[PDB]
């Protein structure tokens, strides 16, 4: 959601008058792994993930 | 209103419908948000 | 959510292809009909020169 | 942001006129040092 | 129908005549009234619903004068001619008898700011249909204060689209062309002014080029436009560079290289040179460079390049650098760069005993012994006759005797410490290659 309405917000800066759509595919094939750490714990999370 | 470090995230798999003319706008903001990646496509072929 | 993101990505592609499109047709045939009615000029041009 | 636009164009040509330009003044500026390094000695000759 | 003429109906354009249909009154007490007649009230009432009815609509548009029920009835007309479930019949209701014509464009050109544009939607429509030119309403039309000063108001862009995109929408018809140029004194360069700022952005950016490259199709009206205003023409080059959108820059590229056409024989060549003089071959170039993705600009885009290149042999003509000679003043053009591209007219320069050299001595002696190093001309001048007195003496080093017997040996030494930038680097190029020259 977050990331359309930034597209949107640019589009309407852009002035390009054509809207900008996105859908979610079947997602069959493996999607990476995330970790949204902050600076108190990225240390350990690295050094886990080595 | 967002994940954490419980497990990894909630992955997801979106269809990016760029306009041909805004290519470069859109890509350049879009890899200013430091959110996305993007799916290795159309590398059969040399570089 | 699916009902409105499917209107508005119809309403993208629209506005995307078919008005675009239209535009850059009735373009393409106005520059048509201006270079038909150029070239006619060069036929009848050439043709005026060979009656005379 | 501010992106670029066509100003990515005109950092170009800014570059390959700055490269131009410098050339020039660096071959300039090794030419006359090689100029006044052989007049130095000549100028203390006699 | 002949032709829709919708042209998106972009903000304004429908959200009145929405309002205008929302607003509906069955105007039944109006014929109480005595405003509108049994016919008028039966208009109306058909009307409200969302061949011989045309008659009494312009009856009472002409007798009634509320102008409310006249807004009413634009509203109604237009909307009529615009739907398609009658509008064939609506518009062959003046493909079967356009003498009303005349009288609907004295009914259309009447109304407030709001309402003229209203009418105006229908009397472009029924102008713009195959049935019916009426050159002499389109010039009518033409003559209106009240659209010309909409279509002037560039400040209500929302509202100055539906008077621009009108225009172009009317200006498709080749016999109106004639007219719409000879009042265009008018009305462009307001259209060239929308241009010079830069979805309503956007399209009146699109639908104003085109009014200016459909009108510039004939090469007649398009020397004119070349000539009375050469700033905007020069300046299309850099919207074109600037545009985001493919459209507006490949209506751009094809209205330039229609002006530079082999047409127009007044400045066939002399536009193109004057552009190339407007620092117009590197933009060329760097769109050459660019990746359009459209094959017909891309196209437009390799044969103004080409036409470019050909014209480059301006350089090439050691005549036209004897003739920038005998000008008092030379201009930063491709000359400036004929003897780094071919060298052969150097022998031309060494020859007379040093003839070119002295006249270019000369020039930069009378441009220093009056000063004005500040002034741009002047400023420019002198950077060109430098840079072309650089060129020629690193390239023959017998005429480094021929500068000192004239005193430019000092001169350009003295004009080291110009005032302005460019001169003074101009200035210690050229020193350093005579200096360096004569080292040997």
């Amino acid at each position: 959601a977050t990331l359309q309405a930034r597209l949107g917000e640019m589009i309407a800066r852009l002035g390009i008058d054509v809207p900008s759509i996105i859908q979610v595919l079947d997602t069959n094939h493996t999607p990476p792994t995330f970790h949204r750490t902050n600076k108190f714990t990225a240390g350990f999370q690295s050094i886990c993930d080595c | 209103k967002e994940e954490a470090i419980f497990r990894s995230a909630e992955m997801a798999l979106v269809q990016f419908y760029i306009p041909q003319e805004i290519s470069r706008d859109s890509a350049y903001t879009l890899g200013q948000l430091g959110l996305v990646q993007f799916r290795d496509l159309n590398s059969k072929v040399r570089a | 959510l699916t009902p409105n993101q499917v209107n508005d990505e119809l309403n993208k592609m629209q506005a995307f292809i078919r008005k675009e499109a239209e535009e850059k047709a009735k373009e393409i045939q106005l520059k048509a009909d201006q270079e038909y009615e150029i070239e006619k000029t060069n036929i009848v041009r050439n043709e005026t020169n060979n009656i005379d | 942001v501010p992106p670029s636009g066509s100003v990515i164009d005109d950092y170009v040509r800014n570059a390959s006129y700055l490269e131009e330009r410098l050339i020039q003044m660096e071959d300039a500026t090794d030419q006359i040092e090689v100029q006044k390094n052989d007049l130095e000695q000549y100028r203390f000759i006699l | 129908m002949g032709a829709t003429k919708i042209l998106m109906d972009s903000t304004h354009f429908n959200e009145i005549r929405s309002i205008i249909r929302s607003r509906s009154v069955a105007w039944d007490a109006l014929a109480r009234s005595e405003e509108l007649s049994e016919i008028d009230a039966s208009t109306a009432k058909a009307l409200e619903s969302i061949g011989k009815t045309l008659i009494p609509l312009i009856h009472l548009l002409s007798t009634s004068d509320n102008e409310d029920c006249k807004k009413s009835v634009q509203n109604l007309i237009a909307e009529l001619l615009s739907s398609d479930k009658y509008g064939d019949d609506t518009v062959k209701f003046f493909q079967e008898d356009p003498k009303q014509l005349e009288q609907l464009f004295d009914v259309s050109l009447k109304g407030d700011f709001q309402t003229v544009l209203i009418s105006g939607f229908n009397v472009v429509s029924l102008l713009v249909q195959n049935g019916l030119h009426n050159v002499k309403l389109v010039e009518k039309l033409l003559k209106n204060n009240n659209l010309i000063n909409i279509l002037q108001n560039i400040e209500q862009m929302d509202t100055c689209y539906v008077c621009i995109r009108l225009l172009q929408e009317l200006a498709v018809i080749p016999e109106y062309r004639d007219v719409i140029w000879l009042h265009e004194k008018k009305f462009m360069p307001t259209l060239f002014k929308i241009l010079q700022r830069a979805h309503l952005g956007i399209q009146l950016q699109y639908h104003s080029l085109l009014l200016i490259w459909l009108l510039t199709f004939n090469p007649v009206f398009a020397n004119e436009l070349v000539q009375k205003y050469l700033s905007d023409f020069l300046d299309l080059l850099k919207l074109v560079k600037i545009t985001i959108k493919e459209k507006v820059s490949r209506l751009c590229i094809s209205i330039i290289l229609q002006c530079c056409s082999t047409r127009v024989k007044q400045h066939k060549k002399v536009i193109k040179q004057l552009l190339l003089l407007g620092n117009a071959l590197p933009t060329v170039q760097s769109l050459s460079e660019r990746k359009y993705s459209d094959e017909e600009l891309r196209q437009d885009i390799s044969n103004l390049k080409e036409i470019l290149e050909n014209e480059y042999q301006e350089l090439t003509s050691f005549d036209e650098y004897v003739a920038e000679l005998d000008s008092k003043l030379l201009c930063w053009s491709p000359p400036h760069v004929d003897n780094g591209f071919w060298s052969d007219n150097i022998d031309e320069f060494k020859k007379d005993n040093y003839k070119i050299f002295r006249q270019l001595i000369e020039l930069l002696q009378a441009k220093v012994r009056n000063g004005d190093v500040n002034a741009k001309q002047e400023k420019i001048i002198i950077q060109v006759a430098l840079n072309d007195i650089t060129h020629v003496v690193e390239l023959l080093p017998e005429s480094i005797d021929v500068l000192d017997k004239t005193g430019g040996k000092a001169d350009i030494m003295e004009l080291l410490n110009h005032s302005d930038s460019r001169v003074k680097y101009e200035a210690l190029k050229a020193t350093q290659a005579i200096i360096g020259y004569t080292f040997k």
